[PDB]
């Protein structure tokens, strides 16, 4: 999010540590593809929209407005590095789903109602502290629905700061990190 | 002056010898072989605007006084050489920091960006415009062409075509189509989005994926071929106006959040609007509703129920759970609080109209047979509905009145859209040497002159955009006369004709004469007789020249006089023309003041119809006429409709129905037991002050039925009004942080004392004084602005050659580059100075007056003495501090009023608008309005020098958008100021401590926003809300008749009202066989027309406003 | 339906399909209760489910 103009380097970094590729092969794969450029039209401002408005792609359909810049670059890098136009729509989803957090409703059906990032939820400096904000948010939502027995007739969601809001604009809440940390230390 | 006065003469001699540029003058002034003359050129180019190589013209004051001032500075306590005046440890680094800087002259923003001294002044011919029209350039690319020279036309056309092609390719790529998916949730970044011009008619809509199920809205039917699409008038333009509103709302929310989060402390309406539009477009659930529970308190006002909303003060909920913000024009609570506590004098009773219905019901309940005999014919009793005892004969007055009043408003709604479209021809957009306010008068004058011509050569000159106006006006003007000649078309076979003179054929256009031009010509010719003989001879020439005039006059004369003499014509013609000339040169019956006078107390003028004795047999006199149809057509229509209705219903002329009242009242001496009121309301003479409030009240009262029998219109209306309210709120928030006088007046707690009430009341009196005297014609304004230039300095060559009275380039470049914005500031300053002149004339003070004003304006002794005498004669000032004028009609009919107005205008213009740069202003003292004007000008100058405006101008050389974007903020802030002043004046008189509560209620920001939006000049334009939205009274009039079932209705004639070709629905046939009920189209069209210039169907203006407000910041409250 | 039977207490998921299938109107689409065709249809499809 801080430097969203060279996200291809992060794509290079991820596979050297999660999958197990050695650097030499991916060095050779770029050099071999220098001669031929696919460029079957595709990359434009038109293909992106008609790809992002399909119910088939469950993860790309919802996206924080702060992560559009790098998703395009990861998609482009994978399409350039390989030939598939449908193996490049899957690695993007894997990266996105490994960087974010999803919330779900309490009914039998499990439609998602939000998506946030794993640094708007950290509480301290321990790099595994993002699992507390999720519990706090869940408890807040469940205790807030019961206070007003008419919220179920509109849509309560978690929109990325991180807010809780209706479709009527009446209920609006904000999540502050410093207050949560200060209270948690005392507790 | 009082300075320099030597470099001016030196430069005069230099320019007489023939020196062009800066380089030559400077090199002669300081030889290059001795001292630099390289950094001495940049310091002059930067502080004046003209580049070094470019040519000059040392015969213009703007290029003379500017250059003299930028030289004397460089030749020659004071902290750091301050150019401006008052009225308008060292070791570490401090010593080096201060001791190293050097002062330089201030910049000139206007010249640096636009560079308006390179613009040529050439009047294009017909072929040079036909070439442009045949090339095929769109209206938004005329910026490149304007100002060019005749030699370089083809290259400019090529440049415009190349830009057009590049934009077309970019739009094909699919670049500016991300706004259809919305802003809330996932979408564009509101502050980092730049639109593309040219996609106005492609056809788009808003659909947000966060509020729908994917099965309900399946997918997209691809995209347009981008080579075929077209759109209609108003059915597919609302869906893009709302697209613009969404962008504005998202941007405002983004700015406010950042400010709030930074400091440590617009989010409801945006979400509600997007939910409503998405639910409307795909026929789904409306998720933006909050129903009323049980056991909760409710109220009602004027038959409409509502209840409060929690957590958001000022809003309200309707019966079905629709929420409206506190600034909407339809809010039932704000009108209640106004009429209750704030403005009781303009109570709902003062603005109530009931219509003919209740008056008719009250009239029919009488006992006097003489009154009932005419009552049974005047009004239509409700005792019918297949059970009526009588009334079967035919149409009464009510039916014809309602039919005609129902068709006229549709006519107005069409003429507005016809005229607005004509002003985008290349003829008008490329002429920068004329004011932008006279275009409508130009159009009306040309068309009206072309109608009365018989040859036809004048008709061949009109542009392809004026023929439709021609057709509409001709058809209606023929239909009205056709009705007036035979009033038996409606059902009564014993009615005569009222048209005076009906043997021959022609088209009649109303004649209304001016008065200021009469006064000017009388002054120049010396006597009132010379005008009479000039008129007589200008009439007599047409008799000799044309044959048809000879035939008409001869036939009418021989019919009039039984005696026939071949010698008698040379006497009859003259003895007929003489008295007609005398009727104009020696009285005031046909002037605009009497014919169109505002209000009358009773029936005073019904004896004679002044609109119809202006007709003549003859065919310069056209110099004394008026060509402003937007105010002249409706009054003519009202009077004529009244006359036709009375005659076709009763069988008596209006004079008979008038004198019947006094004939009856002559026997009313005895104290025994509304005919007057019925006649007054039928003729069209009832007071119509503040009809806009009634126009909105009608919609507020009948909204529910519309919601019942139609759905799309309901949500469209809601969204339009909410966008308007949001814009008003944003503007007030910015203005609070901007201008100090606004902040001073808006943050008070108690009653102000002693001094300031006098200034607060001069502020009020200035507006009335200016409004009662301002001329109503363009030529008078041109001549009055022309004398003052000759009052200071001109030459013989100026009188000859081109010059011409049309004058906008002679003014400063500020008027050329941004013309629309300047009129508001000028009209504020004029009213500012008029009150100071009056106060000095009465009290003899000297704290504001200055004796250099007489020499600057160009007033000699006699004019000043006359002005002083008149003001001392006609105006008195009280110990309270309120000005009163004894006589109003006679005061505005003297020669001296023009002198006074001219003095005020020229002084204001020269002192406040001419001198650019803040270091060039010298003044003794400043008043309450001078500070406001200066601060608004400072706001503008800050806005232009930004980054967004510079980048936009560099990309496309389109300067027409900036003026339109920047006019609205003036239009609203000035509107707010007088409301605040009036409230402060009113709260002074409360003796007890009630003023604290009154000020707490009156000075809330939401009330300020409401009063700023309702007031001002959005209206519908020159026509007005009372005319555009005044057609829905028929629904209420027809509801109340039966209530106080059935209406199965005859089958509509096969030719439905949906299919009617335009310009042919208004002739005689279209009036007699039309449908006169209300459908959703009227609602949608009227609502769109009322809010046209505030919410256009293009997104550039919203982006410009958003960028400015980002860069300057808004007040965060809290 | 949600006002008639709160979602937390008892299902209200298979109780919606039984009404959408026996009437025609999909779940999200808007209604117009002023029409008798859309009124008498809904009254009959609820009373059966109660008993």
């Amino acid at each position: 999010a801080l430097y969203p103009d060279q996200a291809q380097l992060f794509s290079t970094f991820d596979q050297m540590d999660k999958i197990g590729l050695d650097p030499q092969t991916m060095i050779e794969a770029d050099k071999q593809a220098a001669s031929q450029s696919r460029e079957m039209r595709m990359e434009s401002d038109k293909a992106w929209q008609e790809l992002k408005n399909d119910s088939r792609n469950k993860d790309l359909s919802r996206l924080p407005t702060s992560l559009d810049a790098s998703a395009r670059k990861v998609w482009d890098s994978w399409y350039y590095r390989t030939g598939n136009a449908d193996a490049a729509t899957q690695q993007t989803q894997r990266w996105l789903n490994e960087n974010t957090v999803t919330f779900q409703s309490e009914g039998s059906d499990g439609k998602s109602i939000g998506m946030v990032s794993k640094h708007q939820l950290m509480v301290g400096d321990n790099p595994e502290s993002w699992q507390v904000g999720r519990d706090i948010i869940d408890t807040a939502r469940k205790q807030l629905i019961k206070a007003n027995p008419w919220v179920v007739n509109s849509q309560l969601s978690v929109v990325e700061s991180i807010f809780l809001q209706d479709a009527t604009g009446t209920i609006r809440i904000r999540y502050d990190k410093e207050l949560v940390g200060k209270l948690y230390r005392e507790q | 002056e009082s300075g320099v006065r030597a470099l001016g003469k030196n430069l005069l001699s230099y320019g007489r010898q023939g020196y062009d540029s800066i380089e030559k003058i400077i090199n002669r002034w300081a030889p290059p072989n001795e001292n630099d003359t390289k950094a001495y050129i940049d310091s002059v180019v930067a502080a004046t605007g003209i580049p070094a190589t470019q040519s000059l013209d040392l015969s213009n004051q703007d290029t003379l006084s500017a250059l003299a001032q930028a030289i004397s500075f460089h030749e020659t306590i004071s902290p750091k050489t301050p150019p401006v005046s008052a009225n308008v440890v060292k070791n570490s680094m401090v010593g080096v920091a201060i001791r190293a800087g050097q002062t330089e002259d201030s910049l000139d923003v206007i010249g640096d960006v636009f560079n308006p001294t390179r613009w040529n002044n050439h009047k294009w011919t017909r072929e040079e415009l036909d070439q442009i029209r045949n090339a095929g350039v769109l209206p938004q690319y005329y910026g490149v062409i304007t100002g060019g020279s005749p030699q370089n036309l083809t290259e400019l056309i090529n440049l415009a075509l190349e830009n057009q092609k590049l934009d077309q390719e970019k739009a094909k790529a699919g670049t500016g189509a991300q706004l259809a998916a919305g802003v809330i949730g996932a979408g564009v970044d509101p502050l980092t989005y730049v639109p593309i011009a040219g996609q106005v008619g492609k056809g788009g809509k808003l659909v947000n994926k966060m509020f729908t199920v994917a099965a309900q809205s399946g997918a997209l039917a691809g995209v347009s071929e981008m080579a075929r699409t077209s759109v209609a008038g108003g059915d597919a333009h609302v869906a893009e106006a709302i697209l613009g509103g969404a962008l504005f709302g998202g941007g405002m929310t983004a700015i406010a959040d950042g400010l709030g989060r930074a400091l440590g402390r617009f989010a409801g309406p945006a979400t509600r609007l997007e939910a409503r539009e998405t639910a409307r477009n795909v026929d789904g659930q409306d998720l933006s509703r909050l129903p009323i529970q049980e056991g909760e308190q409710t109220f009602s006002h004027q038959g409409v129920k509502f209840a409060d909303v929690p957590n958001e003060p000022g809003s309200v909920r309707l019966e079905d759970g629709s929420i409206l913000i506190g600034e909407n024009p339809l809010n039932p609570k704000t009108r209640q609080v106004f009429d209750e506590v704030i403005e009781p004098e303009r109570a709902a009773a003062g603005v109530n109209l009931g219509g003919l219905t209740e008056i008719g019901l009250k009239l029919l309940r009488s006992e006097n047979p003489e009154i009932r005999g005419v009552a049974a014919d005047l009004v239509r009793s409700p005792t019918g509905m297949q059970s009526g005892a009588s009334g079967k004969i035919g149409t009464t007055a009510s039916d014809v009145f309602e039919r005609l009043r129902a068709v006229d408003h549709r006519f107005y709604n069409d003429i507005d859209d016809a005229v607005t479209e004509a002003l985008k021809d290349p003829y008008f957009q490329t002429a920068f040497w004329r004011d932008s306010g006279a275009f409508r008068q130009d159009i009306y004058q040309r068309v009206s002159m072309a109608i009365e011509d018989g040859s036809g050569n004048l008709k061949a000159e009109l542009t392809p955009g004026e023929l439709k106006v021609y057709d509409l006006l001709k058809n209606q003007f023929d239909a009205k006369r056709e009705m007036m000649e035979n009033p038996a078309m409606f059902g009564r076979p014993d009615a005569q004709s009222i048209f005076p003179g009906s043997r021959f054929k022609g088209t009649y256009v109303p004649h209304v004469y001016s008065s200021q031009m009469k006064e000017l010509y009388i002054k120049e010719l010396g006597s009132p007789e010379a005008l009479q003989e000039a008129i007589k001879k200008s009439w007599l020439t047409s008799y000799a020249s044309r044959p048809e005039v000879k035939k008409r006059v001869d036939e009418a004369l021989l019919e009039a006089d039984p005696t026939l003499t071949p010698e008698g014509l040379a006497a009859a013609v003259d003895k007929y023309a003489n008295d007609k000339a005398y009727g104009i040169s020696h009285t005031e019956q046909f002037e605009r003041s009497s014919v169109m006078e505002e209000n009358i107390n009773g029936l005073v003028g019904l004896e004679n119809n002044s609109f119809l004795e202006a007709r003549n047999l003859f065919d310069s006199v056209n110099n004394l006429r008026e060509w402003d149809m937007d105010k002249i057509v409706p009054a003519y229509n009202r009077r004529v409709n009244g006359d036709i209705a009375i005659m076709a219903g009763t069988g008596k002329t209006t004079k008979e129905m008038k004198d019947l009242v006094e004939t009856l009242m002559n026997k009313a001496g005895d104290d025994g037991k509304t005919l007057r009121d019925t006649l007054k309301i039928l003729t069209g003479r009832a007071r119509r002050d503040g009809a806009d409030d009634a126009a909105f009240a009608t919609v507020m009262r009948t909204m529910t039925d519309l919601a019942f029998f139609a759905k799309n219109a309901y949500m469209g209306v809601q969204n339009l009004t909410e966008i308007g309210g949001m814009l008003a709120r944003g503007n007030v928030r910015a203005m609070l942080h901007g201008v100090p006088m606004f902040r001073d007046l808006a943050f008070r707690n108690k009653k102000v004392g002693a001094s300031e009430i006098k200034d607060l009341h001069n502020v009020i009196f200035g507006k009335e004084l200016d409004d009662s005297i301002r001329p109503s014609k363009q030529d008078v304004i041109d001549r009055l602005r022309s004398y003052s230039d000759l009052g200071r300095g001109a030459a013989t060559a100026l009188g000859t050659a081109k010059y011409y009275t049309g004058e906008l380039a002679v003014r400063s470049p500020f008027t050329k580059v941004l013309n629309g914005t300047t009129n508001y500031l000028l009209d504020a300053g004029r009213q500012g100075f008029l009150s100071d002149i009056v106060e000095h004339s009465l009290t003899g003070s000297k704290r504001r007056f200055d004796d250099r004003w007489l020499k600057t304006a160009g007033i000699s002794d006699e004019q000043w003495k006359g002005i002083k005498s008149l003001i001392r004669e006609s105006v008195t000032r009280g110990p309270d501090g309120k000005y009163t004028i004894k006589d109003k009609k006679a005061f505005s009919q003297d020669q001296r009023a023009m002198d006074l107005w001219r003095m005020g205008d020229t002084i204001a213009d020269e002192t406040l608008l001419r001198p650019h740069k803040l270091s060039n202003m010298d003044a003794k003292a400043y008043g309450p309005i001078a500070k406001t004007v200066l601060q608004f000008k400072n706001f503008v100058i800050k806005s232009i020098n930004g980054r967004t405006m510079r980048t936009f101008y560099n990309a496309t050389k389109n300067n027409r958008a900036m003026d339109a974007a920047l006019s609205t903020v003036m239009s609203m802030g000035l509107a707010g100021m007088y409301y605040m002043a009036q409230a402060h004046i009113k709260a002074y008189a409360m003796q007890d401590g009630r003023d604290r509560e009154y000020l707490k209620q009156a000075l809330n920001p939401t009330m300020i926003g409401y009063a700023a939006l309702s007031r001002s000049s959005h209206l519908g334009g020159p026509l007005g809300v009372a005319n555009i939205l005044g057609g829905i009274a028929g629904y209420e009039d027809t509801k109340m008749l039966r209530s106080s079932v059935g209406n199965f209705l005859e089958q509509v004639p096969a030719f439905g009202y949906a299919a009617n070709v335009g310009a042919t629905a208004y002739n005689l046939a279209g009036y007699l066989k039309a449908d006169t009920r209300v459908n959703e189209r009227d609602y949608m069209t009227g609502m769109y027309n009322t809010f046209r210039e505030l919410v256009p169907n293009d997104p550039i203006t919203q982006k410009l406003l958003l960028g400015t407000f980002e860069e300057q910041g808004i007040h965060i409250k809290d």
